[PDB]
Parts: structure tokens; C-alpha cells; sequence
């Protein structure tokens, strides 16, 4: 079932790969694909969702650095080293629910811009919390794997 | 007038024998024929007609009298027929639409032979889409240590059906049907079962035409052997052939005959069934006769679903 | 006919099962369980047939000549069997659910697909005929089933939608609106595709890798590590006992039989491995 | 002791009801639970005969009866045609089992000397009889049961099941 | 009579212990527990059974003979064993409970679900025939809690309303005030629906993160992080032995047996993580 | 017997102690103490053992050998340690 | 039936030689046949005393005694301080079986009542003691099977299992 996602796992870390310039952003995301997959699967997917979202510090240049990069592969994270690799793995989990159609990109990408209606966002993202954690943990396991094999100490 | 075969489960039909454990530091193997030869499908037939007023000593005499008359046998697994087709020890199970164009074929130059050849049974072959060997392996336990004992342990190749498939035969007789129908029967193997379904079904009792297909074994009558072997290329066109026993008889617990035989499956021309008559004796007549009715000497026409006989 | 009667029944995993076949598939399991044509597991006839055959010999040491009648007299007299196990076919493995509130709630669940089905379709049409105990009130079942193939489908649950194997969501279909359930056990049977249900049934496989420790230094030994593929407990396989007519396959029917509950079937029965239930369906029908 | 006997299940005469007397209690063994009937009773080694109907002790293994287990006594008016034995719960051979049973049992079951006069056959007998279930049930699944004939009964399953499962071997002489 | 012997134990953690991975399913944790076939944690019989051998083979060197009986040779054997291990069931688990209002207030429970209670009523029923024990006495128990299925229910206390591993509020049914506990403790055990259940009881085990300290700078070393899942303590396991007639079976079952009291199980030992205690049905009754 | 020494004992802190168990979603205080499993504070054996082992390598430069046998090789562990350390259960705590 | 007696083997004297009676016929249980001692005896539940070394009825299944099963009779010497009883063979608890056996022999065990007077407290006892092992292969193993010095000579590997086969509990007091 799950055959494409080990593909999909390749193209999203490979922009998250790139738009984390600092290396020490780098390492701090692999500290991100270990830990938040599994408190996904013992905490749930939205108490670790809030946990992502107050930690990325949003609404900022960062948000729409975001949405660039769903499509562009020159935009760059700027920001905390615990920020950059927090919402970089909240475009990881944005990144998947777009791909495979769980949520429609184009409320997507304007529930990122329109501050009224990213509470809708968390709001859907509550109703689809069971078949999300489904699906996304041969994704996520696999950005765990990569994490730790493509992002090494100097 | 047709009857359907259905396993319900992996069968196995071994031939070459000696599957039990003789030597003391070796396994036993045993392999499976594909299609089972006419005297299981007929022993198993006589299984169910059977009653102990006959034979004393015959196993066809006395199996002839029961069944009237079976013809060869062949594969269906959802409405299509697949027919076996044989070579330089190749079997394939090919679909009737591709058997035309054989005779053709076989006469094309080199290398074009070759090629429409090996495209039959590698592409065109459509055995292993519906018959995968499943190689069981089996194993005695002496119950004094509960381990296995000392190299009783064999392998079975037996033959798992990945579809729906039945082994199609017809009889002549029509009092038959409501007699061996619905009937569960211990299909010839390592007792393994198979279901019967009777149905009729029109097909053609003889023909004529320059290429057959042998639908069963056509037995060899062991004194034309050496006037046959010496030009084996005026009667079969692309085949495999062997010696066979004719199997292990029930009421007597003794392996039959052997006797060379033309494998199903292979190709006969037209001059096998002249020569057949004109060197087999009417010692011998009465005898093969009887073979016939079993089921072994059965030819099909590469036009259609047309049965032919030999002696009939 | 030679096959005067026919006793379908369950057979039932109290524990774990292994019934092995030397190393005959690949995925990555060293002993691998005895798969089929289509690659499920099933407890071929012969393993099936000699454990069954093992057991009851020290259990009914009294009536041995009776077994030996039916099933095999495994010495060197050979005269003919007089009963016949057919393999047993994979009828419900257990899955971890995960319904979206959509239910009275449940943990696990029982899952099939559409292949599974048809071979018990295939084994109960095939004895119909002998069968004068005609068992039609499962046979029935198995055909309404079978002809909503095409969509996953829950019998008697009313879920609509779930999470199979913590991997898989599926949405869910009543049969036409109800129907009596199979097992007793108090748990849905769900039918599955038979693509989705392949993944579903794999995951309820259980793989463990194993470990040879040395003794002395407490570490694992050089090559001390394969691995092994065992049933899950409540797996439910389904297999036939045909019998030719004769006089102990009376008794061995009546007297036998009856008492037949618990067996061990397969291997590694020290790890507890083998205890299974026989359940005869001809009184839970 | 508690007291019950066997009331087997032919189609045939003579066992319209035998038993001449019901629970005079509340304790049985046979029952019909709203999914059939369960802990049907079966005898092998005996065979059935027409005339009046009861059980003659054949000695083949293959040769059985059906039927249900009622609490009671025998008709009292022969008082001996009728073989009366204690046994525990495990040694009775019992179809669908539901519950357990008290591991001590006094049956009475129609019984015959074997009147060898005439040689025995036996003869596969089953009791569809569309017409026969009928009566049965009124003379028996009522007159032992009346609630049968009342508020609960699944007549798809249980006017189906009697000719489905009771069966057993006739003398047909 | 299939088994000589058939003994029954509970398996009481003294420390949080730690049974390795096994399994070939990829998931998040690094180090995870032995998951059951309903995803509850469990103990697969093959390290019961290598844990307590080696155990034996140190406590008791001079019956180092009828060890090898019971349980099999190690290096070469020329027979199997005779001793069985069944796969250690979750019969308890420890969950701290802010308990709402009562006359005693508790600080933590024992969280049980009917699932669990059911795959030791099948231990239970499958061993008693298979054997000539009848454990009546827990089959008695166990077997009025099964009645009031699909409820919860506390055993013996007054609660009536409780908040289970400080996310979980429920309300408590009393089956009878009379009944007695199944193994000796003054703390009550709660048996949750099965749902509820599994969600308390993910909240009892133990997820840790450890990390390897370069011992040069004091910090985590290059990916020296890793998680690991322990059960706690106080938790109660339930396996059963089984042994054949062998003349070493019953020395066995004498003071092999009835000398067992603390065992090591498991992993992680260097820190402490396998100290376990059993306790024989038996004795506690 | 099947541990050759048992030495039980206390640890007293001398200055306020801090076991981390790392940041986690549930929790509030963004650095924890290692909790119990009914919620009371413990040290896990696994940071006493690492520390107590770290501490003797430095102290005790010349029985390497013997630490490293009881408490386990670093460099290449090619058998289990004989030591064990267990949890460290709160006894008493100041109020 | 056939009288077989046990003789311990313990690391101590007064059982250098007791029998009195060898085979008298061909017939043995416990064998040194190129491969090792065969057919070994555990009596379980008793404990052997040095003072008079003989068997003491303890109740402990630990305290085990580890002898040989040879043919012959009480040495006529003592005549009463033995457990004599008519056992099937296989109720005999045999280590290191070599094949079947007769199923119904007479056996001699050097006993002694328990005698009160103080407390047992039994300790295991291993034989290795190579001065005793040496000796007691001439006291023991050649006056009951000769040919150990004349033809299975292999000293070196029945001296070596006697000790990894033969051990006990002791009262020790």
C-alpha cells in the first residue's frame, strides 16, 4: 500500500535537507525525526501536533517560507535552531497530508497565510487525527531512518 | 459426456517411482506429472464403479468392463482449455488458439523455427500462471526421542493450483452421469481429493488430418519399438518420448506394465496411425484395444476440439 | 462413494502456532510457517494428519487398532486409510483495531479476505452432496459474503470505518444489513479486498527473531540469531475429515471425536507452541 | 436420585408421547435454547423398530438413534420394556453441547427383548417427512415444552431442524 | 494425563524489566517491548524459558542432569525435552489513580481488561484438559468476572469513579464484596473494558531515553541517543508449566519447582532491569 | 548464591540533584526529573551505573581492569559486566 | 523373579565390598561397556549416613543417592537393615538408560531407621577426590565387573564419569 511513501519520505527531506543552511539546524532536526515519531504513536498525533506548532513559532516570514517551499526548492528556515528544525518538521507532516490528498492543498496553503483560519486547520486536522497517524507512520518512520543516516557530525 | 476433475487441493502424481525410505543415510524425492495419466483418471472412475463380482486377475478386463470409453484429458480453468505441449523435455500448457499455426511451424526455416519455437514455450506458455510446484517436505518422528528419526525425511513436489482449475475428460457412456457425479473422490496421489462434476459437452469422435496432438500417452506396442525409434521423425514432429509403467493396480497391489509410450503433449503426424495398425497383431489388438478405452491412445486435432482414437 | 461422511471443523490457536516447512519462502524468516499456492498459511494435511495421529495415540492407548483402521496404521501391514484430513485453510486471523468510535468498541477484530472464502466455499460445496447433515445454514453465509465481493465488509459490527494493524484504514460495508456472525466469539469478522487484505493478514503474522546466548559471557553466540514465523493465538483454520464407510469410523466418529477438544499441532512445543482447538462444525452450526 | 428418560424422535408411530409424564419440576437435560436444540442425545448399537417404536440392542457400531432426554419415568403400564441405568454426565454421548450436566444420571429408554425370530437390517432412516415434523411437535415439543407453541420460536430454524438433524437406523420390517 | 505436570505461576516484576525486541515490524521506539498478538506487552516463551533454564543451571548444579531432562540439552541433543514454557499472558498492570472520593484513598491500582482475563480463561480451560489439574478455584474466579463483561469494574474496593495514569476518568461497577483477590495485595484490581484499557495501560509502561556520554567532553556522543520501553514494577505476567511423565518431571516439580522464587528475565540486567518473582497458583489460593 | 556481593545503600544529596529525562510532550516543566512508575522521583540505574562507572575510571586510574569487568568494557564489549545496579528508590525526601 | 541389590558409591569406607554375591549367571542392570556406566540408580528422598553408610529414609525430593543396580543378594551378614520390594523396571528412576529391562525385579537397598535422635541436615556431596576415585574402581567396579581391569581396560574414561556420575546428599553429622 504504503510503496510510495518511501519515495515521497526522499523528496520531502531533500528540501528539508537544503533549506537548513546552519549545520547546527541540521542536527537539531534529527533530534526532531527521532523524538517526535514516537510521541506520535504514544502521546497521539494532535497533543503532539500542538507540541510541534507552539515550538516552530510561527507567523513570521517563516510561514511563508513554508509555503514556498511546498513548490520552490530555494527557499530557506531562518531562525531559532530549535525553530528551523521544528517547523521544518511541521512542513514534513504539512508536506504528506498535501501529497496524498487527507487535506486540500489550496486550504492548506491559504490556512498558512489567513490568520482566522488556521484555527480551522488545527480544527480539521482534529477530525482527521485518526486516519493521519495511520498513514503517515511508514512516512515518518522512514524520515526517521533518513534523518539518521543523512544528517551526520562533522 | 464431459466430465470435470476438480482439486481441492494440491494433488500429486508421481511417476519414476520408489517413494518410500529404502536406503538408510539418503532422503527420498518424488516429483509430479502436470497432468495425470489415463490409467489414474481411469483407475479412479473404477474406484467408484466397482463391484467385487468382476476381474479375479485383469485390472483392465476388468476395468474396461465398467467404464465405456474416456478420452484424453486436458486443462480448464474459467471456460478456457489448455492443452499440454511438449518438447526436447519442455512441457508447457498452451491455449487452443496457438496449436494452428504448429505444422506451419515446425517446417519454417532455421532460424525462424527456433524462434516462433521458443516463444511457445517461454511467452506463449501459459503453465505456470495457473500451477506452481509446491515441494512439501515431510518427515517421520519415533516417538521414543520425538525427533525426527534417522533420515526419514522426504521431499514431494506436489501440484499447487494457483487458479480455478478442473481436468476435462469425456466418456462415450451417458448412464454414467448420475452415478459418478458430485462425488468426492480420493484423486490418485499421496491421498489427496478431488471433486467430480459431470456435464454434457458436443465434440467431434473422429477426423482426419495431417498433424495431431497426442492428448494422452500413445502406447508403443514394444515390437515395433525398434522399426519406430530407427526413424522416429515420420511419426512424431516435436514431442518427448519414454518408457512408462501404465501405473499400480488396486486389486492386486502390483505395478503394472512399461511400456514406450508417445507423452502427451506432443505432436504426431499423420503417419503414426497407419503404422500403428499395420504393425500392431491381433494378439495384441484385443489388448490395446482395451488401452484405447482407458483412455491412452487419444489424439486431438490442432484445428478444434476434435477427438480421434487410434484404434478406433 | 467411499466417503460415507464428511466432519468439517475449526481448528482453533490457543496459543501460538509454528508448523514448519524447512525454508521454503524468502521474505526474511528463516523457519517460515507452511504457506499455500497463494501464500497464507495452512497446516498441510500430512502435519495436520500425523499430529492428530500422534496425539490420541497416547490419549486413547486402548482403541489404537481403531486409529490405526482410520488413520494410517503407520507400521509396515498396509492396508488402506480409511479417513482423510484435507489441509487446513486459513480462515480468520485476528487484527488490532482502531474504529473511529463507530461501534460498541473493540480491540481486535477478525480479518479475511475474499481468496480465504472461496476455498471454504470450495471445501463446503464439496461435501454438500455426502453430507446429509447439510450444514447449508454456513454454507449460506459464505455465499451472501461472497457475492458482495468487491468492498471491504463487516458481518454483524456496524463500524463503517477502522484501522487495521495500526497501518491500514479501511472503510467498512454491512453485509446487506445483518446477518448471524461464524466464530461465537463476541468479535466482528471483517472481509477484506484481497490486495489490502494480504497486508492486513501479513502484519497479524508474527516474525520474532530468536537468540542462542553464551552461556559463560551472557552474549549472543556468532550466528547464534534467526528467525521464525508463528500464528497468532484465536487464528482460526478450517479443515474437513473425510471418512470412507466402515464400521470404526463409526466409533471413530462417536467415540473419538467427541472427545477431541485440545491438540498440538506443529513444532516448538517447548516454547508452548502448539496447543490448538478443535471445534467440529457440526454444533456450532 | 433425580429421575429422566430418552424420548427418541422416528417418524413413526407409538411415540406420539411415551414419557406419561413430564418434569414434574424444573430440571432437564435437552432444551430448546432459541438456536435449535441442544444436548440431543444419540444411542449407537440400537435400532428402532415401526412397531411400537423402541430401541432393540444391536451390537454394529455404525447402527444409532436420536432423540431428546425428557425427566420423568416410564409409562407405567409394562414398567419393564425399559432399561434403567446410572450414569455419570461424561459417559453420555450428547450433540451440541450448551452446559454442563450433574454427573448423575437414572434414564429410562424403550427397550425390547431382541426377538430374534426374524434376522435384524437396519436401514439409514431420516425424518424430513414435510408433513411428519408436524406431529410431532405437537405431540411431543408441546406436551413437553408448551412455550414452544407461544410468545418465542424461530420456525425458520426449529420446524426446519428436526428433519434436518434427527436421523437414526430402522429396522423397516 | 497428556501432561505429568501443569504449573501455573504468576510473574510479579520486582524491577522494571525488559524483554528484547524480537519482532521484524519496524516502529518508533528503539528498544521496544515483546508485544502480544492484541499489542499488550508479553513475554514469548522462548525467553521464559531461556532465562529460567540458565537460572537452573547455576542454583542447582548438582540436578544439572534433570534440568537437561525437563528442559533440553544445550549442546548436542539427542531428544527433546520434556518441559513446556506458555507465553507469559498480562494478567496486571500498575497504574497510579487519583482516586475521586472513598473511605481509604489508594495511590495506585492494578489495571486488568477483559481481553487479558479471557486468554487466561483459555490457558486455564486448555491445560485442565490437557492434564489432570483443575485450577476450579481461579476457573471459579475468573469466571464471574467474564460475566460482567463490557463494564468496569473494581473487585473488592469502594470506588465508583477514579482518573487511571492521570488522563483517564471511569467509573467503577462492584462485582461482590465477597469474592477474594486473585493473587495476595491490599492495593485492588481494577478490570477495565477493554478499550479504556488500552489506553491506561500504554500509559503504565515505561518509555526512556538514554543516551552514551563521550567521556572526554561529557556530552552525548555522535547519535549516542536511544529510546527503550520497560515494564514497570509490580507487574503481574501469567504463564504455566508443563512437563510429560519422565521420572525427572516429578524431581522437577518437587524441588526444582518449589525452590523457585526469584529468577532474572529478560534484558538490561547490568542496570538492574530483570529481577522478577513467581509465584505458584499452587500457593496462592 | 547468585550475586557474590549485595551491597545495598543510600544516596544522600549533598547539594540539590537533577537525573534529567529529557523534555516531552506531556509534561509542563520543559526539563523534568526521572520519574517512578507511580510517579514519585528515582533515579534510573542506567544514569547511576554511567555516572558512578565514569566516576571510578577517573579515581581509580589503575583498576581499570577491575571496573571494567564488574561495570562492563566501553571500547569493545566482548562479554556482559558482572555488576548490577538497581533503581534508586526515593526513601525519604526534606520537608 | 530375579534379586538385584543397590550398592551406593560415596566418597567413604565400609562399603568397600558388601554383596557377598556376584552375578552367579550373566544377568545385570547397571553395565561399563567401552562407553561408560549405564543403567545408574537414583533413589530419591533418602540420604546416606558414613557412620554405617546406608540409605536414611528422609522426606526431602532434594536429597537423592546415585548407585549401581548389580545382581545378588544382602551379604547374609545383616539380613534386615535393608528395603527389599518386588518393583516393575520401569518404576525404577534409571539415568544414562542403556535398553529395556526384565519389568519386575527384587531390590536390596542398605537401610536404616531414622533414629530421631538429632535433626538431618544433608549436604551435597561430589566424589572427585581422585585418591578415592582410584580405589574404589578395584574395592567396587572389579569384584562385581572384573573384565573393568581385564577388557574394557579404558580406565582413564570410566574413573573419569565416576565422578561426573555418581554424587549424593549426606547427613553430614
Amino acid at each position: 500500500l504504503y510503496e510510495e511513501d518511501y519515495k515521497l519520505a526522499l523528496e520531502a527531506f531533500k528540501k528539508v535537507f537544503n533549506a537548513l543552511t546552519h549545520y547546527g539546524a541540521k542536527q537539531a532536526f534529527r533530534s526532531r525525526a527521532r523524538d517526535l515519531v514516537e510521541e506520535i504513536y504514544n502521546s497521539g498525533f494532535i497533543p503532539t501536533f500542538f507540541y510541534i506548532i507552539s515550538k516552530a513559532e510561527l507567523n513570521s516570514d517563516s510561514l511563508d517560507s513554508l509555503i514556498s517551499l511546498f513548490s520552490s526548492d530555494n527557499a530557506i528556515l531562518r531562525g531559532s535552531d530549535e525553530n528551523v528544525s521544528y517547523s521544518a518538521y511541521l512542513f514534513i507532516i504539512l508536506y504528506y497530508l498535501i501529497k496524498r490528498g487527507i487535506i486540500e492543498q489550496k486550504f492548506l496553503i491559504q490556512a498558512l497565510r489567513c490568520e482566522k483560519t488556521r484555527l480551522d486547520l488545527i480544527d480539521k486536522l482534529y477530525n482527521l487525527a485518526p486516519i493521519i497517524s495511520a498513514k503517515i507512520r511508514t512516512y515518518l518512520l522512514a524520515i526517521k531512518r533518513l534523518s539518521e543516516a543523512l544528517i551526520e557530525a562533522r | 459426456k464431459r466430465v470435470l476433475i476438480k482439486p481441492l487441493e494440491p494433488l500429486m502424481f508421481r511417476s519414476q517411482g520408489e517413494f518410500e525410505p529404502l536406503i538408510t543415510g539418503s532422503h527420498t524425492a518424488a516429483q509430479s506429472l502436470i497432468i495425470p495419466r489415463p490409467s489414474t483418471i481411469a483407475g479412479m472412475l473404477g474406484y467408484i464403479l466397482f463391484n467385487k463380482s468382476s476381474g479375479t486377475g485383469d485390472w483392465l478386463s476388468d476395468l474396461t468392463n465398467l467404464l465405456a470409453t474416456i478420452y484424453g484429458t486436458f486443462i480448464e480453468t474459467n471456460g478456457e482449455y489448455l492443452f499440454p505441449l511438449r518438447m526436447g523435455n519442455h512441457l508447457a500448457l498452451v491455449d487452443q488458439q496457438h496449436l494452428i499455426n504448429l505444422p506451419t511451424l515446425l517446417e519454417k526455416e532455421y532460424e525462424r523455427r527456433e524462434k516462433g519455437i521458443y516463444e511457445l514455450f517461454y511467452d506463449k506458455n501459459k503453465l505456470f500462471q495457473i500451477i506452481n510446484h509446491q515441494d512439501r517436505i515431510g518427515i517421520s518422528i519415533d516417538k521414543s526421542t520425538r525427533t525426527v528419526k534417522e533420515h526419514y525425511l522426504y521431499s514431494a513436489r506436489y501440484l499447487a493450483f494457483k487458479k480455478e482449475v478442473n481436468y476435462v475428460i469425456f466418456i462415450d457412456n451417458d448412464a454414467i452421469s448420475d452415478k459418478i457425479n458430485g462425488k468426492i473422490v480420493n484423486f490418485g496421489g499421496e491421498n489427496r481429493i478431488a471433486k467430480l462434476e459431470v456435464d454434457d459437452y458436443k465434440v467431434d469422435t473422429s477426423i482426419e488430418e495431417e498433424y495431431y496432438l497426442a492428448l494422452s500417452p500413445i502406447l508403443i506396442p514394444d515390437e515395433a519399438l525398434d522399426n519406430f525409434l530407427d526413424n522416429i521423425s515420420d511419426y512424431v514432429a516435436m514431442g518427448k518420448v519414454d518408457k512408462i509403467s501404465l501405473g499400480f493396480d488396486i486389486a492386486n497391489t502390483k505395478r503394472k506394465e512399461m511400456l514406450t509410450a508417445i507423452l502427451e503433449g506432443s505432436i504426431v503426424k499423420r503417419s503414426i496411425i497407419d503404422f500403428i495398425k499395420n504393425e500392431i497383431k491381433n494378439d495384441l489388438r484385443y489388448r490395446f484395444s482395451k488401452y484405447e478405452k482407458i483412455g491412452y491412445n487419444t489424439l486431438m486435432s490442432l484445428c478444434k476440439l476434435a477427438l480421434r482414437k487410434i484404434l478406433s | 462413494p467411499y466417503y460415507a461422511f464428511a466432519e468439517p471443523f475449526f481448528i482453533h490457536a490457543i496459543t501460538h502456532l509454528h508448523v514448519g516447512s524447512g525454508s521454503s519462502v524468502e521474505e526474511e524468516i528463516d523457519l517460515p510457517f507452511q504457506r499455500d499456492e497463494l501464500g497464507y498459511p495452512t497446516i498441510y494435511a500430512s502435519s495436520l494428519k500425523g499430529a492428530i495421529k500422534s496425539f490420541l495415540l497416547k490419549e486413547f492407548p486402548d482403541k489404537r487398532d481403531v486409529i490405526y483402521k482410520v488413520l494410517g496404521e503407520d507400521e509396515n501391514p498396509e492396508e488402506a486409510s480409511l479417513g482423510t484430513f484435507l489441509d487446513a485453510i486459513l480462515f480468520a486471523i485476528p487484527s488490532r483495531i482502531i474504529e473511529i468510535d463507530s461501534a460498541k468498541p473493540y480491540v481486535w477484530v477478525y480479518v479475511t479476505t475474499y481468496e480465504l472464502l472461496k476455498k471454504v466455499k470450495l471445501y463446503l460445496d464439496s461435501i454438500s452432496q455426502l453430507s446429509n447433515a447439510s450444514f447449508s445454514n454456513l454454507k449460506n453465509k459464505i455465499d451472501t459474503i461472497l457475492a458482495k465481493e468487491g468492498k471491504n465488509i463487516t458481518l454483524d459490527s456496524d463500524l463503517k470505518s477502522a484501522i487495521l494493524n495500526e497501518d491500514f484504514y479501511v472503510e467498512l460495508e454491512a453485509l446487506n444489513n445483518k446477518i448471524p456472525s461464524i466464530i461465537n466469539a463476541g468479535v466482528p469478522l471483517l472481509v477484506l479486498e484481497d490486495s489490502i487484505g494480504r497486508e492486513v493478514i501479513n502484519r497479524s503474522l508474527i516474525r520474532v527473531r530468536r537468540i542462542r546466548i553464551d552461556r559463560d559471557k551472557k552474549v549472543v553466540e556468532t550466528g547464534g540469531l534467526w528467525s521464525e514465523e508463528y500464528v497468532p493465538m484465536k487464528t482460526i483454520f478450517f479443515s474437513v475429515l473425510l471418512g470412507k464407510e466402515s464400521k470404526e469410523s463409526a466409533i471413530f466418529a462417536s467415540c473419538i471425536l467427541r472427545n477431541l477438544r485440545y491438540v498440538i499441532l506443529g513444532g516448538k512445543e517447548t516454547i508452548g507452541k502448539g496447543i490448538v482447538e478443535l471445534r467440529w462444525v457440526k454444533d456450532v452450526i | 436420585s433425580t429421575q429422566r428418560e430418552y424420548v427418541f424422535i422416528p417418524i413413526t408411530n407409538s411415540i406420539t408421547i411415551d414419557v406419561k409424564i413430564t418434569i414434574g419440576g424444573s430440571d432437564h437435560i435437552t432444551n430448546i435454547d432459541e438456536r435449535g436444540i441442544h444436548n440431543v442425545l444419540v444411542i449407537t448399537g440400537y435400532a428402532v423398530d415401526e412397531k411400537n417404536g423402541r430401541l432393540v440392542p444391536t451390537l454394529d457400531p455404525c447402527d444409532y438413534v436420536k432423540g431428546i432426554l425428557v425427566a420423568g419415568t416410564p409409562q407405567q403400564a409394562q414398567s419393564n420394556d425399559f432399561l434403567t441405568l446410572k450414569l455419570p454426565a461424561n459417559k453420555l454421548y450428547l450433540i451440541r453441547k450448551k452446559g454442563n450436566i450433574s454427573d448423575d444420571l437414572k434414564i429410562y429408554i424403550p427397550y425390547s427383548s431382541p426377538d430374534a425370530r426374524n434376522s435384524m437390517k437396519t436401514k439409514p432412516v431420516s425424518i424430513s417427512d414435510d408433513t411428519i415434523v408436524n406431529n410431532i411437535i405437537k405431540e411431543v415439543f408441546d406436551k413437553i415444552y408448551n412455550i414452544t407453541q407461544k410468545e418465542k420460536v424461530k420456525i425458520e430454524k426449529v420446524k426446519e431442524d428436526i428433519k434436518e438433524l434427527f436421523s437414526y437406523y430402522a429396522l423397516e420390517q
